């Protein structure tokens, strides 16, 4: 089995491993979304996931924001729960100890809270033991 | 309910026509009567309160000008008694709280039926002609420790001086509880106690007073009982029990409680 | 691409991975979409607030499945007061605020609270009742727990490990409705506050009523001195009645005590040191009847001898076994020549905990290390014959897997000996407990060590800890110090301070537990020539302000005769100097004047007085704590803006 990307790059894939994706196993292989590096990483990762038990899985996410976003956005296209978990629990670890401002900075999010709304949200959050 | 009750944490227990008012000494709270309350609720109505200096009360409510003298405490006791429609109560008080109740009886003889005093004293500072307390020289050390604690707390540091840091071995036990409130309030209350002198005013006390002391008590001399008995304007009785320490009604209840109960139930004085 | 442009499903998946409540609160303050997602995905909530302003409850947490109501101020106060007709509104308010609750933890001070709150969720699955105060007097037994049995639902797990009651309440309640007992999959009766454990007959009734149990934990009465003690027949009945058990945890109540003097045979006045009514054959039958066992704990305070053959049967008849905890099981491992036997045949163990084995030698430790080669967590308590050579060799044998070690009360292993014995795993151990025993006679970087637990006698200094071997710990984030002993006989310490400033040696140390609750002294009245507990609190808390702690659990020492654990002036003054505290929990009492000291801490958020010990202060006239003081303190604390 050999795959091809959106821009036209063609990449080979090992078999069996491809049954990991329930979408793929369920249904050459004209998948148009995974783009080169994304498909390479996805297939390579599912390859390791046939046999650093998690230390390869942690190093595997040493990529930057853009690659991680592409990775999760296409792992949703392959409906792979383990990949979804391993990927999302990095975007979740980057929301560790950090002010709202820092989160907005790291993810380029812009505030839309009026000060009274922030007062309301803080008053609500006061009801929880952190 | 009442602001007076909420301010002083007043609790009403038991039933009966006779009301017993329990007044703790300074540096403790109404929880010091936790062992005596069970013996009274079956036949007396028990009123428990914290005076304003206590560590269980709101320090905002503490007025330094009002509570720089014993008359403020006596007026607060009168107000509490009037709030709860208490008349002819039996007041059982620890040291220097019984003196406040005695002054209150001077103001309002009707509100009190008798007084039970546990190691009382009219004046705490010994003079040349009166040996009924401590030398001013040894109380100065306690005041200095309290002042240093307050100074440390004002600067944001830790108040680290304790009653156990005194070398008197009797001031350690007597002034143990004075380090149990906010340091500025502690200084104010301690100076009020040191400046107290009720020897002129004992002749106006007409309600019977029952004095309970300790055998060879190293803190309050036993002669205070005889002095009070001679100078009280009403009937009085002095009993000496084999206890020790500053809080016999909590640390040695199997001895102290029967004596207090007997003096509560005996009305001859 | 921007993060906000992702489909909401994977964003929700990301938000469900945010577990820290502080970070969830931070993330809720990013944008409206993030606020909505966080409010939709918050699963566990521990309600923080006062009982007075409960009607101001936030209703944004409509999706929380685990709700914890046990920590509402004042701590332990009755949520529902039966004398007030209005209390019925609290149940409706809780149901409206949190309609999707499947797991509930509530402080069950009074029966009315249970009757009003627990029925609010028919689809409740797990319930945890907490009570450290006295049991209210009722007409019969089981009446408080019979309010749980709702005839319109199915509870699957019940946790009474913190709910003080009478041991006959549980069998009485479970016997009033067989369906409720049959629906139970987990039953946690492991309460250390029981005056005596369950009798044999009560255990038989409980196991008989609940045949579908998967987990069973109980504080049993194994001492053969008392009539009705649990024995061989009780264990046989447990094996017969509940074949599907995966976790079986049985312990004597004294074995669950925080004070070592309660369960340690060395420190008991001749108590224990007598064989229990358990035989090797009985254990063989019990293990044969439990094929699905995965976690086994039998922590007794009475000796069991020649238990090796039973533990050998364990390996064959319990293939799923991963955890073994034994208390006073002698003859556990006595190898001959080079033949493994006893517990050493259970090669599938992941964690092994051992207490008070008289027969254990160095060879036994070696046999355990060679046989239980998958062991990732070892704990040995009170073995008087094992020395540094055996422990070091066993650590070297398990050097690939062992990351959680505990060496306590062992006579020949002091602090120095324990730290030398753990040399082979020094770069891999993550959790460590040692006893601060400095007088025991006879590269260096703890690379992965994150948690340290210390036990130390009263009046002993902490300063030799760094010289003992715990010198370079770059990753140490939490240290737990427990102090025990009777200080009424001790004189004034020659040194002014305990030595908490010795912890500046560790740069990452930010969380600390200082448990002095097992120090017995004089609270407010020392007799003569004695020092009260304020001196000891100052001794143990001097220098605590120098550490950069963000969290502190402090247990004030107690005067046992008066039954009070008050915070004193030096303790409050020294805790005030901790300028970086985010959380401060004091397991005792403190009056308003000393509690108001903590307002000087700028970043303090979670402060509470948690008297989670038995017995708890019953009312306002038994201690210095007041409800008004708590309300005023919390109002002032949540007012600093």
């Amino acid at each position: 089995i050999v795959l091809k990307s959106s821009d036209g790059e063609s990449f080979e894939v090992e078999e069996a491993v491809a049954l990991e994706s329930q979408t793929i196993a369920h249904m050459g292989v004209p998948l148009p979304n995974v783009t080169s590096k994304i498909l390479a990483k996805v297939i390579e990762y599912c390859k390791r996931h046939v046999e650093d038990l998690k230390a390869w899985d942690a190093d595997f996410m040493k990529i930057d924001q853009a690659t991680l976003f592409e990775l999760i956005l296409a792992a949703n296209y392959l409906n792979i729960k383990n990949l979804l978990d391993l990927t999302c629990q990095t975007v979740a670890d980057m929301i560790k100890g950090k002010t709202p401002e820092e989160i907005r900075t790291t993810f380029n999010i812009k505030n839309d809270f009026t000060p009274e709304e922030e007062e309301e949200v803080r008053r609500e959050n006061q009801w929880a033991f952190e | 309910m009442s602001s007076i009750g909420l301010a002083h944490n007043v609790t009403i227990l038991g039933s009966g026509e006779t009301t017993v008012v329990l007044g703790h000494g300074y540096g403790t709270d109404q929880s010091v009567w936790k062992l005596l309350v069970p013996y009274l609720v079956d036949d007396y109505k028990v009123l428990l309160y914290d005076h304003m200096g206590a560590g269980t009360t709101n320090p905002d409510y503490f007025d330094f000008d009002r509570y720089s003298s014993l008359e403020g405490y006596s007026y607060d006791l009168i107000a509490i008694l009037e709030e709860f429609q208490v008349s002819k109560c039996i007041y059982v008080g620890h040291s220097m709280s019984s003196m406040a109740a005695a002054v209150a009886s001077i103001f309002r003889p009707d509100l009190f039926h008798k007084l039970v005093m546990i190691s009382p004293t009219p004046r705490l500072i010994n003079t040349e002609e009166y040996y009924g307390g401590f030398e001013q020289k040894v109380m100065d050390e306690t005041l200095r420790s309290l002042d240093e604690n307050f100074k440390s707390l004002s600067l944001g540091t830790a108040p680290l001086l304790l009653a156990c840091d005194l070398e008197s071995a009797a001031m350690q036990e007597y002034c143990r509880t004075l380090f149990n409130m906010r340091p500025d309030i502690a200084c104010c209350i301690t100076r009020m106690i040191c400046g107290l002198d009720l020897r002129p005013y004992l002749g106006h006390v007409t309600v019977p007073c029952h004095i309970i002391q300790s055998s060879n008590d190293i803190m309050v001399p036993v002669a205070v009982g005889e002095y009070l008995r001679k100078n009280l304007g009403g009937p009085s009785v002095v009993e000496v029990m084999p206890t020790e320490g500053h809080l016999p009604h909590l640390s040695m209840p199997e001895v102290t409680i029967p004596v207090v109960l007997r003096h509560i139930r005996q009305d001859i004085t | 691409t921007a993060l906000n442009d992702l489909p909401d499903v994977i964003l929700s998946n990301i938000m469900a991975g945010v577990s820290d409540v502080r970070s969830r609160n931070s993330a809720s303050l990013v944008c409206h979409k993030w606020y909505l997602l966080e409010r939709a995905t918050r699963s566990a909530l521990t309600l923080r607030g006062n009982i007075r302003d409960l009607f101001m409850l936030p209703t944004c947490f409509q999706s929380t499945s685990h709700l914890d109501l046990s920590l509402i101020s004042p701590w332990g106060h009755p949520l529902t007061s039966a004398a007030d007709p209005d209390s019925a509104l609290i149940g409706h308010l809780l149901r409206h605020a949190f309609p999707s609750v499947t797991s509930l933890a509530i402080y069950a001070r009074d029966p009315s609270t249970i009757h009003i709150v627990v029925p609010q969720w028919p689809d409740l699955e797990r319930l945890k009742l907490v009570r450290w105060h006295q049991r209210p007097q009722t007409d019969a037994a089981g009446d408080e727990l019979k309010l749980l049995i709702s005839e319109c639902g199915t509870l699957k797990s019940l946790d009474l490990s913190s709910f003080y009651c009478w041991t006959d309440d549980v069998p009485a309640a479970l016997g009033s409705c067989p369906t409720f007992a049959a629906n139970l999959k987990s039953l946690n009766l492991l309460n250390s506050s029981f005056s005596e454990g369950f009798k044999s007959d009560e255990i038989k009734a409980i196991t008989k009523a609940c045949p579908n149990l998967r987990e069973f934990r109980a504080s049993c009465m194994f001492d053969p001195r008392y009539i009705g003690h649990a024995g061989d027949e009780a264990l046989v009945s447990i094996s017969v009645n509940c074949p599907k058990l995966e976790i079986l945890h049985l312990a004597d109540t004294n074995a669950l005590s925080s004070a070592r003097s309660d369960f340690d045979p060395d420190e008991r006045e001749g108590l224990g040191q007598e064989e229990a009514k358990i035989n090797a054959a009985t254990l063989i039958e019990v293990f044969s009847g439990l094929p699905l066992l995965e976690e086994l704990a039998l922590d007794l305070c009475n000796n069991v001898r020649d238990s090796g053959p039973a533990l050998e049967v364990l390996n064959s008849k319990c293939p799923k076994l991963k955890s073994v905890k034994l208390g006073q099981f002698h003859g556990i491992s006595l190898p001959v020549e080079s033949k493994l036997d006893g517990i050493a045949l259970c090669q599938g163990l992941e964690s092994l905990s051992i207490r008070n084995v008289d027969d254990l030698t160095d060879m036994g430790l070696i046999a355990i290390g060679r046989g239980c080669y998958r062991l990732a967590k070892f704990e040995v308590y009170g073995c008087k014959k094992i020395t540094v050579r055996g422990m070091r060799t066993m650590a070297s044998l398990l050097r690939k897997t062992l990351v959680d070690v505990k060496i306590a009360a062992c006579k020949k292993l002091g602090a120095v000996q324990s730290l030398k014995a753990l040399e082979p795993i020094q770069d891999r151990v993550e959790r460590l407990h040692i006893d601060c025993d400095w007088d025991c006679p006879d590269d260096k970087t703890w690379a992965r060590l994150r948690y340290v637990s210390l036990w130390i006698f009263v009046g002993q200094l902490l300063t030799p800890l760094v010289a003992a071997g715990l010198n370079d710990c770059p990753e140490l984030e939490e240290i737990s110090i427990k102090v025990e002993g009777d200080c009424r006989v001790l004189s004034r310490p020659t040194v002014r301070e305990f030595g908490l400033t010795t912890l500046l040696n560790y740069p990452k140390l930010s969380r600390m537990h200082l448990d002095c609750g097992d120090i017995n002294g004089y609270a407010h009245t020392a007799p003569s020539g004695q020092m009260d507990l304020s001196l000891w609190e100052r001794f143990y808390l001097i220098g605590v302000g120098h550490l950069g702690l963000t969290e502190l659990n402090y247990w004030p020492p107690q005067d046992r005769d008066v039954n009070q654990r008050s915070l004193s002036l030096p303790a409050a003054g020294l805790l005030q100097e901790c300028n970086r505290l985010r959380k401060l929990f004091i397991h005792g009492t403190a009056h308003e004047h000393f509690m108001m000291f903590f307002l000087r801490i700028e970043g303090l958020r979670d402060v509470q007085l948690r008297a989670d010990y038995y017995p708890a202060p019953e009312n306002d006239m038994s201690t210095e704590m007041r409800a008004d003081s708590c309300s005023r303190f919390e109002v002032a604390l949540n007012r600093r803006q």
